[PDB]
This record gives C-alpha cells, sequence and structure tokens, in this order.
RNA sequence: CAGAGUGUAGCUUAACACAAAGCACCCAACUUACACUUAGGAGAUUUCAACUUAACUUGACCGCUCUGACCA
C-alpha cells in the first residue's frame, strides 16, 4: 500500500519548518513534497535543452 | 549555529498532551495490523510458489530445473513511483532551463 | 508422454497509478506528524522574511511582502485543475478499461469456450517440447486479439497450479485432465485495441474476482494475488 | 558474623550477600523476588496473583513496578527481612521503573545495603 | 590420551554449517537469562551446586496438611476477566496509570493475598527458617 | 584437562564467524530509492530494512547517496531570459542486500512496489561486478588476516 | 459429497494451582538505518453438556486439514 510507510515526520532534533506543497510534473501529475515556503503548488517546466 | 533563527517554545496544554499520548497508542495497533497483513501476504506467496515447484518437478524435472535458475534480465529492475494525480493528456509546461549543482 | 496436459497460464497485473486514499485513522496521525514537525523546527527564510517585514512596518525596502507573495501562489494553484483520481469508467462500471480504479491493482480475465460453455479463466496456452514453461506464458500475449502491450515477467518459477479433471465425458487414458501453471507479470505500458473489448477480456480487482472465476478455480488464484 | 560468599570478581553478579532483591519483568508481568544466597526464596511479589492484578490497570507499566515494591516491602517487614542487596544492570538502574521500585522499598522500611560482616 | 564424554556437550546442538543464518543474542540480558536456565539443570560434570548446594533426599516431603479447597477454575476466570475490563473501561484509570500517579491500597491487596496464595507463601517462608525440618523432621 | 572427558567444554571460537552469484541465488543487490522528499526516502529505506530482517534476508549495508541540487528556471513572462523559480534537491537512499533466492525475487519485488510511496522511484540493480569494496578494518580483524598469510 | 484425521493469540510436551504462562510480535523515543536500551500496546483455550478439577478425559456441536466424489 502507498500509505504503508508514507506517514512520517522529520526525525531530527534541528531542522527548518516545511509545508505541504504539490509538485506538478511535466505531464500534469502531482506528488506531495515538503517545501521551505508555504507555496500552494510547484510546477516543473520543460527544459529547452532536451528539445 | 546562530541562535537568532530559533523560535520561542510554547508550552503544550494538558489536553493537547492527552490527545497526543492516546493517538500514539492507537498508532501502535494500526501499524501492527498493517504488518500482520503484510506478514500473511508474503506467507501466501511463499507457500504457493514452493508447492507449485513440487508439482512441476514430478511432471517434468527439466522444466523444474529451469524455473529455479536466476534471471539476468531481471536486473537492473526499475519501478516508477506513483503520483497523487494522473498525468494530463494535454498539458504544455512552460519553457525553462535546468542547471545542476554538485 | 503423460496423461495430464500442460498449459502455460499467465497472470498479468496492472500496478496502481495513484496512491490509495488515507484511512480516517491515518488522517489523525498525518495531522499530528505535521504538527509535531512545526513545533520542533527552526525559522525558515520565509518565516524570517515575514517577521522582519512586520517590524519594519511597525517602526514605519522590500517591494513584495511575504504575505502578499503567498496570495499570488494560491491564485495559480486554484487556476490549475488537478487530474481526476476517479475516472468516468468507475461511474460506467466498464471493467475493460485500464483507466478505472487507479488506486487498486487489476487482474486480466479472458472468456474462453470449453465444452460448448463459456468459462472465464486466465490467458493460457498449451506447452510444447523444446520450450520453457515461462516461455509458454509469454506466447499467450502474442496470441491475444489485437494487443500492443509490454509485460515485465518477474522470475521463471510458477506462482501457482490448478488441477481439474474432465466431467467423465472426455476422460481417457491418454487424456485424463490438465495442470495449468500460473506466471505473474507486470503490465508496463500499452492496451488492447478497440475492436473487441466487452466479450473478449475484462479487468477486475481481487474483491470482484469471484464473479467470473469458479469457486474451486478461485481458491488457487487468491493465493498468489495480493490486495496491497 | 555469618560469612558471605566472597569472590566471583570476574563474573556478574556478586555473591557476597545474605539476601538479594531480584526483579524479573517479562513481556506481560513484573515480578520481584527476595532470595537467600543459597537460592531459597524468602518472599515473593508478582503481578500474576489475582490479589495484585485486581487493582492494576496494566501489569507491565511503571505503576505495576512501583506497586510491587510497596507490597513486597510490607511482606518483608512481616517476614522480618530488613536488609537486602540489589544488583541491577546499568540500563535497569537508569530506568524510571526501577527507581520507583527502589523508592518503595526504602519508604517501606527495607534497606538496600547489608551491614558489613564482623570479622573480629 | 583422550576420554569420551560421559554425556552430551553443552553446545553440541548448535549447527556450525549455517553460522551466518543463526539468530544472535544481540544483548546481555538475553544471554544472561539463557545462562541461568542452564545453571539450574543437573550436569554430569562437577558443579558449584554439588559442593555448596544443600543436599536433599530423593523422597519428596510428605504432606500432613488439610486437603486443598475445591474451586471451579472456569467460573473464576470469567469473573476475573470481567472485572479487569471494567477497570480498564474507566478513562481516569488509564490517565492515572499513564501519568504514573496511580497506586493500589495495601490493605485490600493483603486481604485477597491471605486467602488465595498466602498459605502457599507461608509454607515456603516457614521452610526457610527450618520449622518443618525441626518440628516435623 | 585434555585427558578428562570434559575436555573442550570451554571452547568458544568455533561459535564465532572467522561475492559470487550462483545460478540459484542472486549475489549482491542494491535498492535505490530516489525521491525529491528526503523524509520519504529515509522512511522507505527503514521500511525495507526492517522488512528484510524479518524475512531472514541479509542486509550488507544501509547508506545514502550525495544530494543532487537542481536549479529550476522558468521563462519570464513575454520575454527570453530565464528567471529562478524554485530549487529541487534529489535525495537517494541505498539498501544493500545479499543472499536472495531467485524464486523469492518475484515475491519480494511485488511487496515493495505495492508499498512504494508516491514520488519515490524504486530501482534495484545487480552491482556485484562493480566490486570496489574498500572498507576500513579494525585491529583484531586485521591481525587474524596476517596470521593466515604468515 | 461423504471418508477418516485434527483443536490454546505466531510457536511451545506452558499451565500442579496460588494461575490462562514464556517467547516471538507492533508503536514512540535513541540510532543514517539496523541492533541495543527506555517508555507503551494488542492479544488466545471451537461451542455446549457429562458425578467435578476438566485448556487436558468421555461425547457431539463447530472450523481446519487430508483422499476420492464433484470437475472446462
Amino acid at each position: 500500500d502507498s500509505s504503508r510507510a508514507s506517514l512520517t515526520r522529520v526525525h531530527r532534533q534541528a531542522y527548518a519548518r516545511l509545508y505541504p506543497v504539490l509538485l506538478v510534473k511535466q505531464d500534469g501529475s502531482t506528488i506531495h513534497i515538503r517545501y521551505r515556503e508555504p507555496r500552494r503548488m510547484l510546477a516543473m517546466p520543460i527544459d529547452l535543452d532536451t528539445l | 549555529l546562530d541562535k537568532a533563527r530559533e523560535r520561542p517554545q510554547v508550552e503544550l496544554t494538558f489536553e493537547e498532551t492527552e490527545r497526543r499520548a492516546l493517538l500514539l497508542k492507537k498508532w501502535s495497533l494500526y501499524k501492527q495490523q498493517e504488518r500482520k497483513m503484510e506478514r500473511d501476504t508474503i506467507r501466501a506467496m511463499l507457500e504457493a510458489q514452493q508447492e507449485a515447484l513440487e508439482e512441476l518437478q514430478l511432471e517434468s524435472p527439466k522444466l523444474h530445473a529451469e524455473a529455479i535458475k536466476r534471471d539476468p534480465n531481471l536486473f537492473p529492475f526499475e519501478k516508477e513511483g506513483p503520483h497523487y494525480t494522473p498525468p494530463i493528456p494535454n498539458y504544455q509546461p512552460p519553457e525553462g532551463r535546468y542547471n545542476d549543482i554538485t | 508422454g503423460s496423461p495430464w496436459r500442460l498449459l502455460g497460464a499467465l497472470c498479468l497485473q496492472r500496478p496502481p497509478v495513484v496512491s490509495k486514499p488515507l484511512t480516517p485513522l491515518q488522517e489523525e496521525m498525518a495531522s499530528l506528524l505535521q504538527q509535531i514537525e512545526i513545533e520542533r523546527s527552526l525559522y525558515s527564510d520565509h518565516e524570517l522574511r515575514a517577521l522582519d517585514e512586520n517590524q519594519r512596518l511597525a517602526k514605519k525596502q522590500d517591494i513584495l511582502l511575504a504575505q502578499d507573495l503567498e496570495d499570488m501562489w494560491e491564485q495559480k494553484f486554484l487556476q490549475f485543475k488537478l487530474g481526476a483520481r476517479i475516472t468516468e469508467a468507475d461511474e460506467k462500471n466498464d471493467r475493460t478499461s485500464l483507466n478505472r480504479k487507479l488506486d487498486r491493482n487489476l487482474v486480466l480475465l479472458v472468456r474462453e469456450k470449453f465444452g460448448d460453455q463459456d468459462v472465464w479463466i486466465l490467458p493460457q496456452a498449451e506447452w510444447q517440447p523444446g520450450e520453457t514453461l515461462r516461455g509458454t506464458a509469454e506466447r499467450t500475449l502474442a496470441t491475444l486479439s489485437e494487443n500492443n502491450m509490454e509485460a515485465k515477467f518477474l522470475g521463471n518459477a510458477p506462482c501457482g497450479h490448478y488441477t481439474f479433471k474432465f466431467p467423465q465425458a472426455m476422460r481417457t487414458e491418454s487424456n485424463l485432465g490438465a495442470k495449468v501453471f500460473f506466471f505473474k507479470a507486470l503490465l508496463l505500458t500499452g492496451d488492447f485495441s478497440q475492436a473487441g473489448n466487452k466479450g473478449h477480456h475484462v479487468w477486475v480487482t481481487k474483491d470482484e474476482l469471484g464473479d467470473y472465476l469458479k469457486p474451486k478455480y478461485l481458491a488457487q488464484v487468491r493465493r498468489f494475488v495480493s490486495d496491497l | 558474623v555469618a560469612r558471605k560468599e566472597r569472590g566471583w570478581r570476574t563474573v556478574f553478579p556478586s555473591r557476597e550477600f545474605w539476601h538479594r532483591l531480584r526483579v524479573i519483568r517479562t513481556q506481560h508481568h513484573v515480578e520481584a523476588l527476595v532470595e537467600h544466597q543459597n537460592g531459597k526464596v524468602v518472599v515473593s511479589a508478582s503481578t500474576r496473583e489475582w490479589a495484585i492484578k485486581k487493582h492494576l490497570y496494566s501489569t507491565r507499566n511503571v505503576v505495576a513496578c512501583e506497586s510491587i515494591g510497596r507490597v513486597l516491602a510490607q511482606r518483608c517487614l512481616e517476614a522480618g527481612i530488613n536488609f537486602m542487596v540489589y544488583q541491577p544492570t546499568p540500563w535497569e538502574a537508569a530506568s524510571d521503573s526501577m527507581k520507583r521500585l527502589q523508592s518503595a522499598m526504602t519508604e517501606g522500611g527495607v534497606v538496600l545495603r547489608e551491614p558489613q560482616r564482623i570479622y573480629e | 590420551r583422550r576420554t569420551p564424554p560421559l554425556g552430551p556437550m553443552p553446545n553440541s546442538d548448535i549447527d556450525l554449517s549455517n553460522l551466518e543464518r543463526l539468530e544472535k543474542y544481540r544483548s546481555f540480558d538475553r544471554y544472561r537469562r539463557r545462562a541461568e536456565q542452564e545453571a539450574q539443570a543437573p550436569h554430569w560434570w562437577r558443579t558449584y551446586r554439588e559442593y555448596f548446594g544443600e543436599k536433599t533426599d530423593p523422597k519428596e516431603k510428605i504432606d500432613i496438611g488439610l486437603p486443598p479447597p475445591k474451586v471451579s477454575r472456569t467460573q473464576q476466570l470469567l469473573e476475573r476477566k470481567q472485572a479487569i475490563q471494567e477497570l480498564r473501561a474507566n478513562v481516569e484509570e488509564e490517565r492515572a496509570a499513564r501519568l504514573r500517579t496511580a497506586s493500589v491500597p495495601l490493605d485490600a491487596v493483603r486481604a485477597e493475598w491471605e486467602r488465595t496464595c498466602g498459605p502457599y507463601h507461608k509454607q515456603r517462608l516457614a521452610e526457610y527458617y527450618g520449622l518443618y525440618r525441626d518440628l516435623f523432621h | 584437562y585434555k585427558t578428562k572427558p570434559t575436555h573442550g567444554i570451554g571452547k568458544y571460537k568455533h561459535l564465532i564467524k572467522a561475492n559470487l552469484g550462483t545460478d540459484y541465488e542472486y549475489g549482491v543487490l542494491n535498492i535505490h530509492l530516489t525521491a525529491y522528499d528526503m523524509t520519504l526516502a529515509e522512511s522507505y529505506a527503514q521500511y525495507v530494512h526492517n522488512l528484510c530482517n524479518s524475512l531472514s534476508i541479509k542486509v550488507e549495508e544501509s547508506y545514502a547517496m550525495p544530494t543532487k541540487t537542481i536549479e529550476v528556471l522558468q521563462l519570464q513572462d513575454q520575454g527570453s531570459k530565464m528567471l529562478l523559480d524554485s530549487v529541487l534537491t534529489t535525495h537517494e537512499r541505498v539498501v544493500q542486500i545479499s543472499g536472495l533466492s531467485a524464486t523469492f525475487a518475484e515475491i519480494f519485488l511485488e511487496i515493495i512496489q505495492s508499498s512504494l510511496p508516491e514520488g519515490v522511484r524504486l530501482s534495484v540493480k545487480e552491482h556485484t561486478e562493480e566490486d570496489f569494496k574498500g572498507r576500513f578494518k579494525a585491529r583484531p580483524e586485521l591481525e587474524e588476516l596476517l596470521a593466515k598469510l604468515k
């Protein structure tokens, strides 16, 4: 199951605060990642080099 | 190492500590069920695979001698990670440049 | 030879595309893990940016405020529409399209006719001399009706066996019964053509697997097929 | 004036005592034993008996360990045992469950150190 | 010159072939518990118990007491389990136990102790003082 | 004593321990867990590490890969110059396992891939040919090696 | 479908009674992780009777397992 071991926290004594953000990929798919800023979403553009 | 970036530590209320302690005990049982289901799921595949090999050996030992052999083409093995949303059939990402720092 | 026929069965499975939704108990722990992470963390660049701006305004050269910049981020997220985790096929209950039930795995079932009767079984082909048992399961994909799929076979050992005998009609000394060997594989990419979908094949989960399979045949399949 | 079994310097635990407090805590239960050096058990206190189990919410927590010492100390006074040695491991000694058990024995009137033998 | 052992060796059962796939103790407490179990078993070689242990006769000591009371175990267990469930049902007992502030009444525990296992502890305690040895040989 | 029947009772050295991939068992496997989130890669590596232990599967080593930072540039609105938009960090965890049966390979792969979290890529590769197993040694381990050579 | 066989949570030749025990197992903390340790959690006698102690013996009642019937 995808939720078998997905629920975890930062197991460190010192670290920066993170916020749940959505990483929109180049195909529209999104994955939940933690970012320094409370941005509502993140979009990955397509590189001109691989064109 | 700078102490200016440290945040003030607010004391936790008694009820907030009460909820967290009981939630960590309920997390001890939910995770035990996940492991129990995984433990039996592995057992089901292992017993079925071994019993099938026993049945295959009697029918034809030549096929039995090939089934247990390793598969070089299996490795390297890659599995793509799931996504929270399915890919968009018609999506044009903006133009950009990627630079890597090591 | 032997009085038992050899058939190379195939168990093709489609890995889930999306993560399974969290249980209500998982939601309680997920909020706590984020809450504990906040209370035991240091100030970030954006948190320090917001604090500095407030003091500067209270006493009174940043054009963009930290809170104002957050609003612009939220506007873009609302304009973008996320993909639908629940597809139209779930509402249509069309068990032939791979797009349905992205959270759960799908097992291929094909309808075959034996003894003037249609029986739902896994795809299979008869074994031939000078060919591995796994190769027979691979040959089943080619025999499929208008299929363009790439499958990843995991290992060469069979994952199960089912034995049945003819109901005393076709029973003979040379032909007494059959022994099918199941091979599991992962469906990487591709799908069948649009020529024949309904009557040819269906894709069902393990929970709804008993509708098509026979109770004796269902017992052997539920052993090597997980529901994780 | 009774001699103690001196020696056993290369092994653990020591044998130079008349009575010893030995605490056995399993997965589900916690038991404390007061036994002579020869191996005979003088008095015992465990969570398996219904007398203690009927008042314990859990037999494997710190409260169960603390409650054993209070009952054991009461039984030691009735039996006449006031001095006994305790030989814990470094991790057991640092544990909070053993510190409260020792506190119960001391508050119960039992001394966790025997007097030195009189040689002359 | 060599002499064959008079009995089984201590570590004879351990398989030396698959030494890598054998579970290890990994802790001092696990070895200590297993070590004490083997120390309480008789051995064909000389042991500390042979010279310092108290010699006992093979004939088990005869019992001259009253016949034991007759109790229905099945009925006893049903009531005992039910009482614990009600004790655990209270949300205050769980919080008191979790906060490490709970305590038991000493008078009540001894009342049930004297009825169930009090006589058994007294027999063991009286044996330590040698009352059975002197009064009843 | 040697002449006594209890000779060798104190022996303990035979109870203490002093790669090639056969056609039936895989020799060396490296499980690569690459994801943009460091928490999920470390958590899944721990999840796999505990899974292998209960399955009597030897884990050679659990380590981490160097972080790869990628700057994300986006084209400016109605322009040609790339403006810094975000920073993405690649975190990878590797768990090394050895002694896996060929038949068990299908079983193990199916369980982990189902448990694979979103955004975490799963890669298992045979790297036994790479070798380069240069590890620092302690004195007692080193001393016995010389005695065999001498 | 009958035919026999079989019975404590995962295991056990734990269970005399004072009593359903020991181990394994799950979380949190510590550890890159594992392990160790600490602090916590979930637990069992198939169900009814038999002069009664009966988890144990005598019977069925219940499920499981095994061989054929059944079978594409």
